[PDB]
């Protein structure tokens, strides 16, 4: 449940109204859904989305998925449906720790899930990952 | 840093300078002699911190803040305290020919030709990868390391 | 209830009347409450008192809290209506110590409070916790 | 930087001192070599922290306590030990270029220069962001991240 | 020496590369006076592929990843970085008077005399105890230990 | 199960046949043994699966039979038929250290045999395996 | 338990016949006795024998008792046929190992003596130990 | 039981016959008192048995009470018959240093007597050491 | 020193050399520029354990194995590890002005003359008794302790 505040500093930076940021969380808080993960949709533009995520959470950001390969075996860590829900797909393993190619860091409904392993935090826009989820099963 | 795209484009996405901001700034440089980037914070528009959201956005690079991302130790001699100075810079990741930067300056021509220059003085062949770097931080990350 | 001074450094500072000191010292003395939270408001503003009863305890007075942004997760439990009369909550966790920061260190029933982690002390006084807290969660 | 309101008769509007002991001191200082803020305290007049508080009304640079102030240790790095001693200043926050010194007085003038001149040498190409405080917890200060 | 089975024609012979490409590194020859050997890879004209395997084939060597294979710390000391880089080499574990050097082509004559000069008067006995691996990752490795 | 293919960058090396490729990779997915091993003397000299093992796994990469070292000490741990399908032979002992020489740890089947103790992988070719069982086995 | 294979310095070093270490190595194999001591009278000398297990077990050869002095410390509670049998002494100390005078490094019933503190072990002859025996105690 | 051996280092230096050296060890084992205290009496000059349990010992090389004055209070621990066995009363009686001038530190079985507390060795003339009881117990 | 029986010769009276091995091995040092201690196996003619085991002998000294020998650390600190690779020696016991050197070859002036002067500037005044050992053994000897 860390960051610096999903929705919040996308709204800090201009990138989402706090209207956006409410109706994402309040999915977020009571279906278990997301912020980061709703308000693109809600009227948040994608990159901008990501630029906020990547500074609430210290995220590393990706590209398509003809380069962001999944990994044969951590790719069933989290799967197509679980990964579309989550925001995010395991990949690698270096230092005990996995990469996660997130959408949106905060997945209050099973974030555990991927988080199997120790991890590393990725980010990129919905294109990415949308093929992603779909390669990772 | 390499070059793609224009500034106004993601400067505009970012929430730093909006179109019209972009505009206004350029306009400044028919006496100035600068670019978009330049003259955004010449002219009050961006932060250099916002200049780094936009280097990186620019070419679709990570948030590498300056005290997080690791200062690869051999990589502050390759991009020597001086040239990152120069262009707000501070090397990480080395690979081979190749050099991750925490940085600044986006696009332009020069910061690509001199940084790559800057860098093929000392050590590789540039071919980097801008990453967002608040300003302030990037100055401790360069001061710490070279 | 015992630390270097409380009073004499205040003094010593130019934090509090002496006024303040000899009531909130003659109460705590009197009535077991803690001359810290007795001295604010008695000719003594907050601001001034937290910077002596952090110093006095070996513990720091941080920034206003409109900076001091809470633990993203501990906040979910201790939320506006909760957080603003304590004063106080935990923040992050700084490597190997989350900085607990109170509304007076004098208390050790306080430093207690919301020692979920590994901890050194930290100070910050209620009235801006107040407009933080209410702003936050 | 600081530039400033007289410390001479601050002192009486904040009920610290007299006029009389404002300008006898002030006097003392003229033949002395040292400051008002220094007169008043070998006088007996005024306390350090009275005095220092003043000058943070004297000239808008409010009061703060070194032994907490977030003596963020790149500054002494940045700063010299003995530039901080010399002057009675100790070296804050950065950022950019910017140097939060806290200092017995930040009317010293010397010290503004000195330290800019020394920060650049070491880093930073300062814009004082000053604030004043009692000169023995500046030493203290000095003493303890040095 | 060496001698056994030259490198260009090799590295066609194996399918892994034209008799162009032959060819366009003798241009190099004829543009510069190096031998097959040396611009078959120097000159960037047949695939690395065919130089692991060919390079291998002409005078028997292995081919290895060094970001994995244990690359010896202290024998990144037996090579001076740039005595390193130029020639897309790396000492990897050491074997007595013997170096397991790592290179994208141990074959080539030009950049191995540079190299074994230096893993004589800089190294060991050189001795090599060879292995081939592109240049890339034998840069990366070299960065990473000096 | 993940590498980098473990056995197809020989066929990219020139290092195997095609069709040393296209048998061994069906029996890959038909048998459980990996194609990385079931290459072996399909077209594959033994030596380039070792290139591609030193370069695919990351193996330290070692040597033949007139150049590795048999001994019973650790050899005795693996039966000689499934170890030679398996592709390694462990060697040498101390209360604290057993080497494992494999030409396959991608192997499904069996990859995590013998490194189950304070050993790691070297690597080195099936031709001394079975010679060095025969050996010390 | 590695050493520099016992046998070969012998032969190498110029130290046996080859008779003594194929007749003694057979016997270690065949009947489970210490190749060290069933060496020597085999073509081997007993100089010759310690010299080769001093070096392969990273141990040290000793001269005669004026080089082998006894420790007292134990000396002089050991009885004179313990210096004799094992052939041992314990001597000293050095970083945390103390020495182990022995009639054979291989035979561990000797190396045993003095192991309540770490040690390197040396090597002696049958008249270096009946010295040792009219000397120690 | 560490020692250069007393009655060994006499005869070495022209300190004693050799025939006090065999019978005051008869005597030491037969009435358990120390060599070296037994050696003088039995054919050792005085001086003659310090001087060699010094150089056993790493001793210095001493003076006698005029300056090495013994402590009443540790005299007391011990018997004086004990001490007399043992071969010196005790000087101070520091928990890691009583100080103590035994007539022979080398005889196993009486200079186990005393120390209930170890001791740091220095060592003078018998003369001193008997004189040592005079002025003590 | 001390002066020695010749190499080869003692070799021939120990069962390991012909008087023929010995002259024409002193026959080659005489052109070659080595000595004869080095060119009875040099020329090809006796085994070097054999020499190795045999110089000491020649000066009526043992055989002392650097792998197994304890290099007392005083010892190569005594004699510097620049003057010990120079002569091919390494040092061993030490007392008052004693120095056990092991050598390729204890006939090897140089090294005991220029030992001499190294233990005196040490403060050792001398005295060393040659031992001899297998040439590799004591370079290991002499990479592993100094």
């Amino acid at each position: 449940q860390k960051d610096l505040k999903l929705g919040e500093l996308l709204l800090q930076k201009g990138w989402i109204s706090r209207e956006a940021l409410e109706e994402a969380l309040v999915e977020q808080e009571k279906t278990g859904d997301l912020l980061g993960r709703i308000l693109v949709r809600k009227g948040l533009p994608e990159e901008a989305l990501y630029r906020a995520l990547a500074e609430q959470k210290g995220l590393e950001f990706l590209e398509s998925t003809e380069g962001i390969v999944p990994d044969p075996s951590a790719a069933l860590l989290l799967l197509r449906s679980d990964a579309l829900r989550y925001g995010a797909v395991p990949i690698g393993f270096q230092n005990g720790e996995v990469e996660v190619v997130l959408s949106d860091p905060r997945h209050k409904e099973a974030v555990a899930q991927l988080l199997n392993r120790p991890a590393r935090f990725y980010l990129a826009l919905p294109q990415a990952w949308e093929e992603l989820f779909r390669r990772a099963y | 840093l390499p070059r793609a795209k224009p500034l106004g484009e993601i400067l505009v996405e970012l929430g730093l300078a909006r179109p019209e901001d972009v505009e206004e700034a350029l306009q400044k440089q028919r006496r100035g002699g600068g670019r978009l980037e330049d003259t955004l914070v010449q002219s009050g528009k961006l932060r250099p911190e916002a200049l780094a959201q936009a280097v990186a956005t620019q070419l679709g690079y990570p948030y590498v803040d300056p005290e997080e991302d690791p200062p690869d130790p051999g990589a502050p001699l390759l991009l020597p305290e001086d040239l990152c100075r120069r262009y707000g810079v501070f090397p990480h990741r080395l690979e081979g020919n190749r050099l991750v930067l925490l940085m600044k300056d986006p696009r332009n021509i020069l910061a690509l030709d001199d940084v790559r220059l800057a860098l093929k003085r000392k050590g590789l062949n540039y071919e980097v990868a801008p990453a967002v770097a608040t300003e302030a931080a990037i100055t401790k990350l360069i001061e710490r390391f070279y």
